[PDB]
């Protein structure tokens, strides 16, 4: 939930 | 843009969430635990919810530090922190649902539960909820590890497993942790409101106000993040071309909505415990001792 | 108050049997129950124990695995099921009651015993003397010795003195080495220290003859040791 | 550590389990404290129950809709009321019986007793169920003699309905803590089960309010 | 009315007690308190070796 | 009439006679002695298991076992050294406000709003406690019952009378009358020859067990007396009442000796007990804690706090090793 996805 | 917004937002907001959540859910835990004797079902559920919230906003700083620059905590710490955060989130949702169901039992079926109430259903329900939480959070242990998407440093905590599984996990999180609390709370509190409105009294008005406030607060606070995560997980698939700026705006929205969610979690015990007269009297009695 | 046992008789080796102990006249649910065995022309030997409410069950080492003790509270009965009976199980079995709290007197009442014949232990208590020729006008001293200090850290010494009259079942004379049992004449007395204990009879009568046994209750194996005989 | 003290601990644990079971069984009962002034209609109310050595307290056991009710009658104590009233601090409700047909100002004494009981420092958050007995005799008396003899401060006619309502409100307004506790008022009727149904309804409402206070709400 | 006679008789009987000076009773109480001062575990706590409660 | 004036004159003569013996005061005599230090007592054991208000308690003669009575219809016998429940007797009537332990330990007694004193036999061949006797004849609630010699028992009730029974026959051997209000407590002399009863009329009476005769009457309180306790010497006693004051009287001087009161205390006293040497005075109040007074200096030596409700029962062991206190929060605490 706090991951702050590394997407792009 | 998304990285700069994250670095500007997450640290300070997460530190504020740290301090406020620990303060609230430590005060509630101290008040409830000291006079552990003669604890009602709602009090036990509130204690477990306070413990879960404490653990969640205590592990949150471990990624507040991460979001700034880098990560040197290792794969094992990433696994442990992620899985325990997932456990705490699912525990909060399911414990709110259980509190709603217990209030429904106590108010609607007052006589039957008075004369036919099981003596150990509370512990069984709490253990089942926690076990279910571990069950939902185990894939984070067994699948996620520290990744190495390193064009230039980074590589903090992200998963290393295909996109289909990411969509499945996001769908599961949404479905359970939103639909189950939403439906259970809505049904139980609607029946509670009907029963109270049929009856006549003086504290019934306070009961309706508190029930409406609780339902509205939970729904409004957890609507945005689940809505945006559903939007992203359904939208990246085939809904639109997924242009460049969308990723930045949706990441900023996810960050702020997660912040709103954590704000709801830390606001939980003020809305649940401190409003009751019994809890306030118990807290005053404990404070007079010291 | 009475305990009546049944189920004895002749059994072929390697068979099975079940002894029943029916209790009348007391609250059966509050008493732990012991099964004890006495071989023909030999001393007593502890066999099994079941607590109140069937909480803890203890067996003797020589009978572990093939014996099973159980209790039925609504019917007020105690079962001992023996399987794979051997040639050293031929004896007479006693059903003993014992209740444990502060100041209680366990092993107070004994059953009548049933004779079962088969066709075809860290603490050792020793009674050096076997038989004492005694006249019915003097005082007797019977000595018991232990391989371990029976005194515990709470100040309680766990030694029990029992008397078995000829043709009857043993009765508790003294419990915890100093306290006289209920309905026992004051002429009996007990004393001792740690590992050496003594039972004193001031003046014997026709009812003071028989075999005297000294049991321990510190470690649960509950050894007995051969008794001392008083006659004439 | 323990040689046969373990067996004593096991016995203590069994006793603890028995005590817990007995307490749980006793917590599923409704305890009602029955009070009145000079045994005015108490026997008539008692006789509606459905199912000799001690003359200090009276026990009454009955069951309605499978719910178990216990009523304690302390009308033969004759001692100081403040010396034993605190024993009944945890009763679910107080059933107060008042005879409508009431002279040595018996109604005034009933009102004084009601005021003393309702405002007691022990009986806060405890509901009172009021039973106005003997309505037919009250009707006959008010038809024969005006209520003004007992109540010269009355500014109404001699009809039964308005006089009964006036008595009801002058009994209900003696409760100073109008918010904390409620008073359920009923007129005793010759019907067999109506009184029991009213008592059951009042007890159900009291249980609902207690659960509301205990389950965190309010 | 006989209760008045009973009360008068009781008071008359009570008025025949050999009283003792308050100083003497005070001295006796002080002497008893001082004599048994060493035998009071509450006044003088005992070492934990022989204290039954821990 | 012709006798009321005589009674008033007799009362005046009594007052004048008892005034002439008050040459000095105990405080002005004992202010030359060393004050006792700040008495700090620690809770060694907490006995849980009662599910309602604990209304009375009593120590055994061996000072190891105690008996406690609760309003949930339970008598519990605790082994205080290990906090083990030796016995749990269920009472017929849940309304019990007193309990007693026999000096020999064979019997216990209970009583309450049912006006009946139940005597239970502990040592039975059947292995369970059975009610040996049910003494009846009082017309009021039992307030205090004390065993005398394991065969006779003294009881007090709200019918303003005390009684001395015979257990084998169940009949009142003697009846003590003379109190005006309800008798709230009694305490036997150490030699079990006399006893003192405090009533709701703010008066204490010294009864002689033989002949059923009253020796002396002590007044001075302003409210009903709730507790009483003999001095260990047997020549004095102390009474607590609802006016938040303790009074120490002496039998020989036949008048008041000391008063223990504080400006910060306004709540009444529910229980009073002495110490082994008589130097300390334990008093339980309604402000949820107990106070340890210096019986010879009338100053507070200590405060025992830790109970969440009114302290209802209080006792001191025969050897003075510990103090047991029980309140309305269903908890007993041992202090050392
Ligand atoms: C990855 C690591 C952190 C494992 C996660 C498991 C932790 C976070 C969970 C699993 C089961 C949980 C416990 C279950 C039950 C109780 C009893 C309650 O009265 C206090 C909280 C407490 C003690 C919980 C604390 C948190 C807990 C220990």
């Amino acid at each position: 939930v706090p991951l702050s996805r590394t997407v792009r | 843009f998304s990285l700069n917004f994250d670095r500007a937002f997450l640290p300070a907001l997460y530190s504020l969430l740290f301090l406020l959540g620990l303060l609230g859910n430590g005060a509630v835990a101290a008040v409830l635990l000291s006079r552990r004797t003669a604890l009602s079902s709602t009090d036990t559920f509130l204690l477990h919810l306070a413990v879960a919230d404490t653990l969640l906003v205590l592990t949150l700083p471990l990624w507040a530090v991460d979001a700034a620059v880098q990560w040197v905590f290792g794969s094992g710490l990433c696994k442990v922190a992620g899985a325990l955060f997932n456990i705490n989130f699912y525990a909060g949702a399911l414990l709110l649902a259980c509190i709603s169901f217990d209030r429904y039992l106590n108010i609607v079926h007052a006589t039957q539960l008075y004369r036919r109430g099981p003596p150990a259903r509370v512990t069984l329900t709490c253990l089942a909820v926690w076990g279910l939480c571990l069950l939902f959070a185990l894939p984070d242990f067994i699948f996620l590890s520290a990744h190495h998407d390193e064009r230039l440093n980074a590589t903090h905590c992200q998963y290393n497993f295909p996109q289909v599984g990411r969509t499945a996990l996001r769908v599961l999180q949404l479905v359970a942790g939103f639909l189950l609390p939403l439906l259970v709370m809505a049904y139980c509190y609607a029946h509670i409101l009907a029963v109270l409105l049929v009856s006549r009294g003086q504290r019934r008005l306070r009961a309706m106000r508190l029930v409406v406030v609780v339902v509205v607060a939970f729904a409004l606070c957890w609507t945005p993040y689940h809505l945006v995560v559903l939007v992203d997980i359904l939208m990246d698939l085939g809904a639109l071309a997924r242009n460049c700026g969308r990723e930045s705006r949706v990441d900023v929205a996810k960050s702020v909505t997660s912040g709103l969610g954590y704000m709801h979690c830390c606001l939980n015990p003020l809305l649940y415990a401190f409003v009751g007269v019994k809890f306030r009297e118990r807290m005053w009695m404990l404070l007079l001792r010291l | 108050v009475q305990l009546v046992e049944s189920g004895g008789g002749l059994v072929q080796p390697g068979g099975s049997r079940k002894l029943s102990c029916s209790a009348s006249g007391f609250a059966f649910s509050s008493f732990g129950m012991h099964w004890v065995r006495q071989a023909p022309e030999k001393g007593l030997e502890w066999v099994a124990y079941i607590s109140s409410g069937s909480g803890t069950i203890y067996y003797a080492d020589t009978v572990k695995g093939r014996f099973t003790i159980s209790r039925d509270d609504p019917k007020n009965t105690l079962f001992l099921q023996m399987t794979s009976l051997r040639s050293e199980d031929t004896a007479m079995y006693y059903c003993v009651r014992s209740i444990y709290y502060y100041g209680s007197s366990p092993f107070d009442f004994w059953g009548q015993g049933t004779t079962l014949t088969v066709s075809s232990s860290d603490i050792v208590m020793t009674q050096a003397t076997s038989s004492v020729p005694v006249t019915p006008g003097e005082s007797v001293s019977i000595s018991c010795r232990s391989s371990k200090s029976l005194l515990h850290s709470n100040g309680n010494t766990y030694l029990y003195w029992f008397l078995q009259r000829p043709g009857q079942s043993p009765q508790l004379l003294i419990y915890r080495m100093s306290n006289l049992a209920s309905g026992v004449p004051d002429r009996f007395s007990g004393s001792g220290s740690g590992t050496a204990f003594t039972l004193t009879i001031s003046r014997l009568e026709a009812e003071d003859v028989g075999v005297y046994y000294c049991m321990q209750h510190l470690e649960y194996p509950l050894t007995f040791g051969a008794g001392t005989k008083l006659e004439l | 550590l323990s040689a046969e003290d373990k067996a004593a601990v096991e016995r203590s644990k069994m006793i603890d389990r028995n005590l817990r079971e007995d307490g749980e069984k006793a917590a599923r009962e409704v305890k009602l404290l029955l009070l009145g002034a000079g045994e005015s209609g108490k026997s008539t109310i008692v006789k509606q129950m459905k199912i000799v050595k001690t003359t200090g307290i009276v026990e009454t056991h009955f069951t309605f809709k499978d719910l178990h009710f216990k009523m304690f009658d302390v009308g033969a104590q004759r001692s100081e009321r403040k010396k034993w009233i605190h024993c009944f601090e945890g009763v679910t409700a107080i059933i107060f019986c008042v005879a409508l047909s009431d002279e040595m100002n018996r109604m005034h004494e009933s009102m004084k007793l009601f005021d003393s009981i309702c405002n007691n420092k022990w009986f806060t958050d405890t509901s009172i169920i009021l039973f106005l007995n003997k309505k037919d005799l009250f009707e006959e008396k008010i038809k024969k003699s005006p209520l003004t003899i007992c109540y010269p401060e009355y500014a109404g006619s001699n009809t039964y309905e308005e006089a009964a309502a006036y008595i009801q409100c002058q009994f209900e307004d003696l409760n100073k803590r109008k918010d904390t506790k409620e008073i359920y008022t009923h007129f005793t009727c010759s019907t067999d089960t109506k009184n029991v149904q009213f008592v059951f309804d009042a007890v159900t409402d009291v249980i609902i309010k207690n659960n509301l206070k205990d389950c965190g709400l309010f | 009315i006989a209760q008045a006679r009973k009360l008068v008789e009781q008071l008359k009987m009570e008025a025949n007690i050999d009283r003792i000076k308050v100083s003497k009773a005070a001295a006796d109480l002080m002497a008893y308190c001082e004599a048994h001062a060493k035998e009071d575990p509450l006044l003088t706590p005992v070492p934990a070796s022989e204290n039954p409660f821990r | 009439d012709q006798l009321r004036q005589e009674a008033e004159q007799l009362k005046n003569q009594i007052r004048d006679a008892r005034k002439a013996c008050a040459d000095a005061t105990l405080s002005q005599i004992t202010n030359n002695i060393d004050p006792v230090g700040r008495i700090q007592m620690r809770t060694r054991r907490t006995l849980r298991g009662h599910l309602a208000k604990i209304y009375a308690m009593h120590w055994g003669t061996d000072s190891r076992l105690l008996v406690s009575a609760s309003q949930d219809g339970k008598l519990i016998i605790w082994d205080s050294y290990t906090t083990n429940k030796v016995h749990a007797i269920p009472l017929r009537s849940s309304w019990v406000m007193t309990c007693a332990y026999a000096p020999s330990g064979n019997y216990v007694a209970c009583g309450g709003l049912d006006n009946i004193c139940s005597i239970y036999n502990l040592k039975t061949r059947e292995g369970n406690v059975r009610v040996s006797r049910e003494l009846a004849g009082h017309t009021g609630y039992l307030s205090c019952c004390r065993f005398l010699d394991d065969n006779q028992i003294v009881t007090s009730s709200g019918d303003t009378t005390c009684a001395l029974w015979d257990i084998e026959t169940g009949q009142q051997t003697t009846t003590f009358t003379g109190h005006t209000g309800d008798v709230m407590s009694l305490s036997l002399a150490p030699d079990t020859r006399l006893f003192v009863s405090g009533a709701c009329d703010a008066s204490a009476k010294l009864w002689d067990v033989r002949e059923g005769m009253c020796r002396q009457t002590f007044t001075g309180h302003e409210s009903d007396i709730n507790a009483i306790c003999f001095f260990p010497n047997g020549n004095a006693f102390a009474t607590g009442s609802d006016d938040a004051t303790c009074r120490l009287f002496d039998l020989r001087a036949d008048q008041e000796l000391m008063t223990y009161s504080h400006d910060n205390i306004i709540c009444g006293i529910t229980s009073v007990s002495f110490s082994k040497s008589g130097r300390l005075l334990l008093a339980g109040y309604d402000d949820f804690n107990c106070n340890v007074w210096d019986a010879l200096k009338a100053d507070r030596a200590g405060v025992l706090a830790g109970h969440d409700n009114r302290v209802s029962c209080l006792g001191v062991t025969d050897d003075g090793m510990a103090v047991a206190t029980g309140s309305w929060d269903s908890f007993l605490k041992i202090w050392n």
